[PDB]
RNA sequence: AGUAGUAACAAGAG
RNA sequence: UAUACCUCUGCUUCUGCUAUU
RNA sequence: GAAUGCUAUAAUAG
């Protein structure tokens, strides 16, 4: 017979032009299970394998085995390497200061200012961090809540001015305190009247508890990093590690990564912080002049590279004389509050993780050994793979389940600083007045060399002494993904470049889904998804007009809310066929509601219920637009005062209707300890809807003042009262009571 | 009065001890971290959760109100909600069946002024209802990635300006400081307030929706000759890299706005008509058929009061009183005396850098203006010679002064410029430096005046001098004076000059602008080969389509009549994209190459494709006769718009193997069209113009030669050349 | 500083570049060609192009999952009624008896009057559905002092060698049928030209995929995970058989409902999304399984009786199969209409593209041809080592198959292959394209290639492919070498 | 059993 | 012990940084 | 004949 090949479209077809194909984006992505302790430790492992012949010692501070690569010896074959001499970084720092003249003090003064007007706040946008307080990860905004709670029991109330440094100021102080104390709350019984036979109950009501740590145990802590692992990591067949990092390091990283953003911007080979369309022009402007500056009857070649083990290799301490450098003409205490963030790096601890289980197959039972239980039985229990590593982490072990880790950035918050000494590489750009000359492309690791030369020999000669001048910055380039080619095509960041960079619709396909939002909130997003996906990522009328259709319908199936006159069994689809013989202007109807999809290519960015409003019922808008409806939830006046999320500001256009619900908290929480945490929330929940109550703007923009709440709520609410009454808005007898509640406060 | 209820709820409140500290101890600023303080992770998976949650029996959460309480416990033996309360909303959970209930049988509510909250929305909804379509037309289209906007505002402010006008509107009391802003907007926020005043809309929406229509929404885009909003807004439907649809707004279209866009095309038609003979025939032919979204632009033209020289040049073409205004942003000037002669100069810069500018030479005297200001200037190259000016707003004084100082282009304004200024943006895209110098000085005015200098005033009859502080003064700025005082026939010669009636020139082609930009709104040529008036990579493509397209034709009379198929209309639009510096010597290393292959009978039919397009402009030798040898033809535009003559180049190259031909990342198979004997038939010789292939590469020889060396070489005399990597060939001359 | 490192750096340190050559480039993954590891066996959730749906033509308007089960197998009541078990082949690990029992539950339980389709908790069934296999938890202290309880070495992918079931897979799925089930609802009017263009470009390309067999597949299962997402968190606690059912259009325009087979869905208290949930399937076939023996390793087949394929009888099966899904897979099965969307772009870039160049829409150009442009053919694939063309309609629906199968056999074996080989294929284009290419470290490159193939069906055939596709177009350069060559 | 694949689930908790 | 053929739970069994904004 | 530079819960990228 005829046996079809896929593989034949190349022939027809180049495989940039049909990249789109390689890409199998329909297909699941790659999910870890149970530990990431065998991850982390593998991490640890060679991050200290390609530093293991630095300068090893012990730290006077925290008792741990710290190791310094830098200014060491150098390598001797083409395994990674971190060994980074500093005399070759500040020579790469100052050519790039000479050709950008005056970026460092411009980047640096911008930097600093920034920091002046930077509150604490801040800090409460950053999902999961580690909170020391309970040794595990919480929400940011939580995480920043538990330190000031806490900082403030060892008078520390740098938090309650408002500024980012004060608060800075007071966690690099806390480290000086000789015992740091913090709440954790603890359960008491307590007998409450009931109509119960006995005529009482027992609750538990929960009670905030001070406990103590030591200087150094707060020390690690501080230092100390949560490692998970990367779930979701498309293209790679085997698993990696990850890692958050605490409030307290967090602050100073702020400043360091604003630094180098501003440097960023203002660099030529910087594919960072550019994004999207502004990123393929700066690109594709920058391939144009690289191109047509080749000398003619000469060969421009272009080293498609990538970095491997590029944040194992990377030393902190680099990163300290990058910020101290760069800090050269800038105050001294910016010099030195830069300096932080790099320092609390090069001391960092690895949390191990949840450890590893053993099992007995005869028996049917399964057991988590813990971190700090790691070595309590001995290693002929573990797996061959497993004993090894444990035999390795021996002497980075410490007894409490974590791992010292000077060298390497495992969290690696750097991306601005690292691009920064990646684009310093590419700004050397001939060593030895040789008869080539590179320059390229930086996004972090990923990296882009063009060159310049005579003949492709030569080209050769070049790449290797860019290779060798990247091993001592610490930065390794891979021999087995980077390759090289005649100028024309490339690739960087998944960008394919074939004589300009191609359409590859196939890499955001994922986000023609049901956003997950809710029903009037996805039918915007899937809208608007397909609208830009028309214009970016080059989907023809076709196409578009199609992934209208298989949105309608994965919408229809996941809200079950299929056609009113449709026959589909359902229980909601009950209600909305009762609906569709109600309801004369059915053409009106949402689809949420099983009415008719109207939208096409040319309507997608107008609101389902704008595009609809006019062909409604008014029993029906008057329904789904109610102003009073439980589903959204309004304002209001008793005593309603609910868990509320702030309202943000979403990029997507909708109407706010009955189909803008929310859905019910998780209540796993409900049979933990956890349960406490549901009580203080609803206290916080409680005193800001009041305060909300009080000053209505709250919700719209941010209030400012270092004076209490309670302070504030009093003055407006006796002003109201004041002016009420004057008014003729009040009566006497409330005015009365009015002064007389406000006044037992 | 929800006072008293507040003040009794705040005493119930501080019963709890745990609220009374937090109230006490929690600072106004730290509101906004116990705000976001919740329990619970962030769902990495929502689209997975919410698939699964959808499925359950009470996902959703009603809020705790006696509206809640109208929706029954179930329905037709339904369960709509639970009494067991949500952890968040501390309300009844309920099914998705609830909210289907709710809009079918629940009560009617008032939705009165909800078209007035959402007349943004309803407006982009009436653009589109009230449109007009053209023809969709398929052919290659250019998309350029600009920073544009996305939506319509009723009015542009920064985001702080906008901030503080919602506040007003929505929020009097919790205004703060009273800027000068909330007096700039009086009109808007009193309307505004007055058409939200009749609502029962939560206010946070109102702020969002306000902000929605004040905030300005500006990003990166790959557009196409459609910068406008109200376009913008209808992207995807525009256009797409091989395809373009004609699409005309409803409701208002703004004169500015019509105003940029009439200029790009007097441009552009200008640009193509001057490679024709007697380019006013061309340009007149163009310009009456020339729409501009619906309105043609002759009678924009008519209509407008402004625009560059290309609009007076084509306004003279079509028959109509020439306008010398022009504008420099908010400047509005009016040539009486003088003559500008644009010239590009590296400008050094106060702060220490070197910068690309236009220098204008010449005396030149104009009506300059600014609001309710007025006056007369007269300047030289890179100086403000004079300045007389009107009385009128101390502020719209003010700003005259300086625009006219930056407009002046004075050495001592450029030495003044001290902070950060950006010449070129964070896409590495030029910024017009005069426009941001005139929005630099226009805020760090103390700063240009001190770097000026001072002198004593005028002592005239009604001329008396203003400072700093724009008050009557002994000290005024050097070239300033107060006072208190506020047609003729031309004809246009067919190559495109504007002559007066006793013979100077007024303007002339060579003194329109060479930027080509993206176009406001919608640029329709209502002309076959409309494509002439494209962009490099649009005319290149489809002139190689119409050379394939006749290649049959094209070839066979090129063997019989030598130059009688050179000029074509085609070529003619190329030719317009070349740079007419080097124009006319690709023609004569072209046609010598052409005619290389016909008479010594090597012929290459990809090659005589390549270069017949080159093959119009009239020759221009060396001056010993040979023609000028070229390793790649440069083009206008960027780096990558060239031709290859030996390789393929980014926008033509061939493949041999498959006998595919590549223009512009598009794909033409030459299967059919192809000799058999050309295959093996070396490229050698249709290389360089007067030379052919021997043998192969001689070591005796030595080295490659280049253009210069192969040029002064001797007929007779043998050579080493490389055509593409890894392909050394042996020719002579 | 630079400068005087570099100097005395040892030389050792080099990107130890070379030029690439078509000789270098050897087949990906030389293992798939040993005969020794086992045939890659079938993998998949439900069956593809050994499928067999029960036609019950119905009023058209939907009803009760149970309900058309029960009529559909009322209408073929001597297959629903053959309780003799006519065992052919059993996996390894099955019992015949129990699962002969289970399926006849399933068979009397959905034909049954009742409206539950829950099965009581029997012996048979709980075996099936793995009840109460997990491990119970202890404390540390207890699990430290028990020295016959260690960690467990992992279990890796064994190695398997190409497998023909797969091209022939991808051969069926490709092909034509009569037969519609796509469920593409309705759109808003068109009015601007753009809309017209691609609503008469829908026609064209929907149409193509919409009357493949690769497509019934899909939309069955789409609509199985989305009900088996359903059950899943509805019915966690009960025991459940659920119909394999679909809706087909024929080309009279009439509404048949297919019934594939019966699964039952076991306890699914799923916490995590990565939890399983037990999923024993019980699908029809027309295929012999003692025919291709080394591709049903993990089924369980009984010989249930026979029907009219056309004029012959033939057999019927019924393949049985332990098998287990997670709250992803599901979700990602419900996203899976996107399949077209990435094969219809692609190839509507072609038409856009070529629109360009002729001038007007080349959209009926392409697949049939009109006055000026005859049909665009794509090389298709191969027969007795010489390559063949096909439509733009058959290269379309390689695309949309292809796709499918990325989806279906979508594991970190797949994203890992897929990956790592698109860097080997751009190298093929610079030797295509003439843009003489270097590496650094081949082997290196290959290692990562090569690793990704282990017991992925489609990674194992791509790999097979992709080393034919080499191998014509090494042959194919050759026209190159001797090109201005004197 | 099975899913699956460098480690898990095959219910967890009062 | 027991209530318990009862009750509660289904991302919380540690999910980072940065860019597209 | 220019600008106006920012900050999402999805997805992708590194």
């Amino acid at each position: 017979g005829m046996n079809i090949n896929p593989y034949f479209l190349f022939i027809d077809v180049p495989i940039q032009a049909a990249i789109s194909t390689t890409f199998p984006y329909t297909g699941v992505p790659p999910y870890s299970h149970g530990t990431g302790t065998g991850y982390t430790i593998d991490t640890v492992i060679r991050t200290h394998e390609y530093s293991n012949k630095g300068k090893q010692y012990i730290s006077d501070v925290t008792g741990c085995t710290m190791v310094d690569p830098t200014n060491g010896p150098l390598p001797e074959d083409n395994e990674p390497s971190a060994y980074a001499q500093l005399d070759c970084v500040l020579e790469a720092l100052d050519r790039m200061d000479e050709e950008h003249p005056g970026l460092f003090q411009a980047a640096s003064q911008n930097a600093m200012e920034t920091l002046m007007v930077t509150t604490v706040d801040k800090l409460t946008q950053g999902r999961q961090t580690f909170d020391w307080t309970v040794c595990r990860n919480q929400p940011a905004a939580t995480a920043l809540n538990t330190t000031i709670t806490s900082f403030r029991l060892n008078d520390l109330n740098g938090a309650d001015k408002g500024g980012l440094i004060p608060f800075c100021q007071d966690i690099i102080d806390s480290l000086d305190r000789p015992e740091m104390t913090f709440f954790s709350v603890k359960n008491i019984k307590k007998k409450l009247p009931a109509k119960n036979r006995k005529g009482f109950l027992i609750k538990r009501i929960p009670m905030k508890v001070k406990d103590k740590i030591t200087k150094v145990e707060y020390i690690k802590r501080a230092l100390s990093l949560n490692t998970m692992t990367k779930d979701a990591e498309r293209g790679k067949l085997k698993r990696r590690a990850i890692a958050t990092a605490g409030i307290q390091i967090r602050g100073f990283v702020l400043v360091v990564e604003n630094l180098a953003k501003n440097i960023c911007e203002n660099l030529e080979q910087s594919g960072l912080p550019v994004g999207g369309n502004e990123k393929k022009a700066k690109l594709s402007n920058a391939v144009a002049k690289m191109l047509s500056n080749c000398p003619p009857g000469g060969i421009s070649m272009t080293v498609t590279g990538d970095n491997t083990k590029w944040n194992e290799c990377l030393n902190p301490r680099i990163f300290l004389a990058m910020t101290e450098r760069i800090t050269r003409d800038s105050p001294i205490w910016f010099r030195d509050f830069c300096s932080i963030a790099p320092v609390l790096f090069s001391n960092k601890i690895a949390r191990l993780g949840k450890g590893f289980m053993i099992t007995s197959k005869t028996k049917r039972l399964k057991a988590q050994i813990p971190c700090p239980d790691l070595f309590s039985i001995p290693l002929e229990r573990y797996n061959e793979e497993t004993r090894a590593k444990l035999k390795k982490l021996k002497p980075f072990f410490n007894e409490e389940g974590t791992a010292s880790l000077s060298p390497g950035m495992m969290m690696g918050m750097f991306n601005m600083l690292s691009t920064v000494l990646g684009v310093a590489a590419l700004g050397i750009k001939n060593i030895g007045n040789k008869e080539y000359l590179w320059d390229g492309l930086q996004s972090s690791d990923d990296f882009a060399l063009f060159v310049n030369a005579k003949d492709e020999e030569t080209c050769m000669e070049g790449i290797n002494d860019f290779y060798r001048t990247c091993k001592l910055l610490g930065i390794n380039m891979s021999k087995k993904k980077s390759y090289c080619n005649e100028t024309g095509m490339f690739e960087f960041t998944s960008m394919f470049y074939r004589d300009g960079f191609v359409s590859n619709f196939a890499m955001e396909l994922p986000s023609f889904g049901v956003a997950g939002v809710n029903e009037s909130a996805d039918m915007a997003i899937g809208m608007t998804i397909i609208k830009n996906n028309m214009i970016n990522n080059g989907m023809g009328p076709a196409t578009a007009q199609t992934a209208i259709q298989l949105f309608i319908a994965d919408y229809r199936y996941t809200y079950k809310c299929h056609r009113g006159d449709s026959k589909v069994e359902g229980k909601r689809m009950k209600i909305i066929k009762e609906l569709w013989e109600n309801t004369k202007g059915r053409d009106g109807l949402l689809v949420a509601d099983g009415g008719p999809n109207i939208y096409n290519l040319r309507n997608l960015h107008i609101p389902e219920i704008v595009l609809k409003y006019n062909l409604m019922d008014p029993e029906y808008k008057g329904r789904l637009l109610h102003p009073q409806n439980p589903f959204v939830g309004h304002l209001s006046e008793a005593d309603i005062t609910p868990a509320h999320g702030p309202v943000k500001k979403m990029d997507y256009d909708a109407v706010s209707g009955t189909h803008s619900w929310r859905t019910k908290r998780n209540r796993s929480i409900l049979n933990t300890d956890q349960r406490n945490m549901i009580l203080e929330e609803q206290c916080y929940a409680k005193c800001c809807n009041l305060f909300e109550a009080c000053f209505n703007s709250a919700s719209y923009r941010k209030p400012v003042g270092q004076h209490s709440m309670l302070e504030a709520m009093a003055h407006r609410l006796r002003m109201d009262a004041r002016l009420d009454y004057e008014s003729g808005r009040m009566s006497k007898d409330d005015f009365e009571k009015a002064m007389a509640h406000l006044g037992e406060i | 009065g929800m006072t008293l209820a507040k003040i009794e709820l705040l005493k119930q409140l501080l019963r709890d001890n745990e609220a009374k500290t937090v109230l006490k101890q929690t600072t106004v600023d730290q509101y906004n971290i116990i705000r976001k303080f919740n329990t619970s992770r962030i769902e990495k998976n929502p689209s997975l959760r919410m698939k699964w949650a959808m499925c359950s029996n009470f996902p959703l959460a009603l809020t705790k109100g006696d509206m809640a309480n109208r929706i029954p416990l179930e329905y037709k033996g339904i369960q709509l909600k639970t009494n067991a309360e949500d952890i968040g909303t501390k309300g009844q959970m309920c099914s998705i069946a609830a909210v289907t209930w709710w809009n079918t049988y629940g009560p009617i509510g008032d939705t009165e002024g909800f078209e007035r909250v959402y007349e943004s929305f309803f407006l982009r909804k009436m653009r589109l209802d009230n449109a007009t379509w053209g023809r969709i037309t398929f052919g290659p289209v250019e998309r350029v990635r600009k920073r544009v906007l996305l939506n319509p505002l009723t009015k542009e402010m920064p985001p702080d300006e906008a901030s503080n006008v919602i506040m007003e509107i929505l929020f009097p009391k919790e205004a703060g400081i009273p800027r000068e802003s909330t007096w700039i907007h009086r009109e808007l926020i009193k309307e505004k307030r007055e058409k939200l005043k009749g609502t029962m809309i939560t206010p946070i929406v109102l702020a969002y929706m306000l902000e929605r229509e004040l905030v300005a929404r500006r990003r990166f885009l790959p557009v196409a000759g459609a910068t406008s909003a109200e376009f913008i807004e209808m992207l995807h439907c525009l256009q797409g890299e091989n395809w373009r649809q004609i699409y005309h707004p409803g409701g208002n279209k703004l004169t500015e706005s019509r105003s940029q866009s009439m200029i790009v095309a007097c441009r552009k038609i200008i640009r193509r008509s001057i490679v024709a003979s007697n380019p006013l025939e061309l340009a007149v032919e163009i310009a009456n058929k020339t729409v501009i979204d619906t309105e043609p632009l002759k009678s924009c033209l008519a209509a407008i009061d402004g625009g560059d020289v290309a609009c007076d040049i084509i306004r003279a073409a079509l028959g109509l009183k020439i306008r010398q205004r022009q504008r420099f942003g908010r400047l509005e000037l009016k040539r009486i005396s003088g003559r500008g002669f644009k010239n590009d100069e590296e400008i050094l810069i106060g702060n220490g850098t070197i910068q690309k500018i236009g220098i204008w030479d010449g005396e030149e005297e104009f009506h300059v203006r600014c609001g309710e200001c007025r006056g007369i200037l007269k300047k030289s190259k890179m100086k403000l010679e004079k300045l007389l000016i009107n009385s009128a707003k101390k502020e719209d004084m003010r700003d005259l002064i300086i625009l006219c100082m930056v407009f002046s282009q004075d050495t001592r304004m450029f030495q003044g410029v001290r902070g950060e200024i950006n010449f070129l943006n964070r896409a590495g895209q030029l910024l017009s430096p005069m426009y941001q110098l005139q929005r630099y000085f226009l805020n760090r005015s103390n700063d240009l005046f001190d770097q000026w200098g001072y002198e004593e005033s005028p002592k005239a009859s009604e001329l008396h001098g203003i400072n700093e502080s724009m008050n009557a003064s002994d000290y005024t700025l050097k070239g300033v004076v107060v006072t208190r005082n506020v047609t003729e026939k031309v004809s246009i010669t067919k190559n495109l000059s504007l002559i007066k009636r006793t013979g100077e020139v007024i303007m002339g082609a060579n003194d329109v602008s060479e930027l080509e930009s993206q176009a406001q709104l919608m640029i329709t040529y209502d002309t076959p080969k409309m494509w002439e008036m494209g962009t490099t990579k649009e005319l290149v493509q489809n002139t190689y389509q119409w050379v394939l397209k006749n290649l049959v034709t094209l070839k066979a009379q090129f063997l019989l009549g030598k130059e009688d198929m050179f000029q074509w209309d085609a070529f003619e639009a190329f030719e317009s994209i070349i740079p007419q510096k080097m124009a006319g010597q690709y023609s004569g290393f072209a046609r010598a190459v052409l005619k290389q292959m016909r008479d010594q009978e090597v012929m290459k039919t990809d090659q005589f494709i390549k270069l017949l397009p080159f093959c119009f402009s009239p020759p221009k030798l060396r001056s010993n006769g040979e023609p000028y040898q070229f390793l790649k033809l440069v083009l206008k535009g960027g780096g990558e718009n060239f031709i290859e003559v030996r390789k393929g180049s980014p926008l033509f190259s061939y493949n041999p193997q498959t006998e595919v031909l590549t223009i512009c990342g598009r794909m033409m198979s030459l299967k059919g069209k192809i000799e058999d004997e050309e295959r093996n038939r070396s490229m050698g010789n249709a290389v360089l113009a007067g030379f052919l292939v021997s043998g192969k590469y001689d070591p005796d020889l030595g080295d490659f030669k280049t253009i210069e060396e192969l040029e002064k070489l001797k007929p007779g005399e043998k050579a080493n050349i490389l055509l593409y990597q890894g392909k050394p060939v042996k020719v002579v001359k | 500083a630079i400068e005087r490192n570099l100097a005395r750096m040892s030389p050792l340190v080099s990107v130890t570049p070379k030029k690439l050559t078509w000789e270098d480039l050897r087949p990906i993954g030389p293992h798939i060609y040993n005969h020794e590891l086992p045939e890659v066996p079938y993998n998949a959730f439900l069956l593809m192009s050994d499928e067999l749906g029960l036609a019950n033509m119905t009023e058209g308007k939907s009803k009760k999952p149970k309900t058309l089960a029960k009529e559909c197998l009322e209408k073929y009541s001597t297959l629903r009624d053959q309780t003799d078990p006519i065992l052919i082949m059993k996996s390894e690990k099955a019992n015949e008896n129990f699962l002969w029992k289970l399926w006849r539950d399933c068979v009397n339980t959905i034909s049954n009057e009742e409206m539950s389709n829950e099965l009581q908790k029997t012996n048979y069934a709980k075996w099936a559905t793995g009840d109460g296999l997990t491990y119970q938890k202890i404390m540390k202290e207890v699990a430290i002092d028990d020295e016959t309880m260690c960690q467990e070495e992992p279990k890796i992918p064994n190695k398997c060698r190409v497998a023909a079931w797969v091209q022939t897979e991808m051969n069926l799925l490709s092909t034509l049928t009569s037969k519609r089930a796509l469920d593409l609802p309705e759109i808003g009017p068109d009015v601007a030209p753009v809309e017209h263009v691609g609503s008469e470009r829908r026609k064209y390309f929907v149409n193509e995929i919409n009357y493949c067999k690769a497509s019934t597949v899909m939309m069955k299962y789409v609509l199985f995970h989305t009900s088996l997402l359903n059950e899943s968190n509805a019915s966690m606690g009960k025991y459940k058989v659920i119909p394999i059912t679909n809706r087909v259009v024929n080309e009279k325009g009439e509404s048949f409902d297919m019934l594939y087979g019966l699964a039952v869905k076991g306890q699914s208290h799923l916490r995590g999304d990565t939890d399983v949930v037990t999923v024993v399937t019980f699908e029809f076939s027309s295929t012999d399984p003692r025919v291709d023996s080394g591709k049903w390793p993990k089924y369980t087949v009984f010989r249930i009786g026979s029907l009219f394929v056309s004029g012959r009888e033939k057999s019927v099966y019924l393949y049985c199969r332990v098998n287990g899904t997670n709250k992803i897979q599901m979700k990602w099965g419900m996203e899976a209409r996107r399949c077209l969307l990435q094969s219809m772009q692609q190839m509507e870039a072609i038409v856009e593209q070529e629109s360009s160049i002729q001038g007007y829409d080349m959209t009926k150009a392409c697949f049939k041809g009109d006055r000026v442009n005859s049909p665009k053919t794509f090389s298709i694939g191969t027969q007795e080592g010489k390559l063949v063309k096909g439509s733009f309609g058959k290269a379309l629906r390689v695309i949309f198959t292809k796709c499918l199968m990325h989806y279906v056999f979508g594991n970190a074996q797949l994203e890992g292959f897929s990956a790592e080989s698109r860097r080997l294929l751009l190298l093929i284009q610079a030797l295509k394209d003439r843009k003489g290419p270097w590496v650094f470290d081949l082997e290196g490159m290959y290692s990562g290639i090569e690793e990704c193939i282990s017991n992925n069906p489609w990674v194992i055939q791509s790999a097979y492919w992709f080393n034919e596709w080499l191998g014509f177009e090494k042959e194919g350069s050759k026209v190159l070498e001797s090109v201005d060559e004197i």
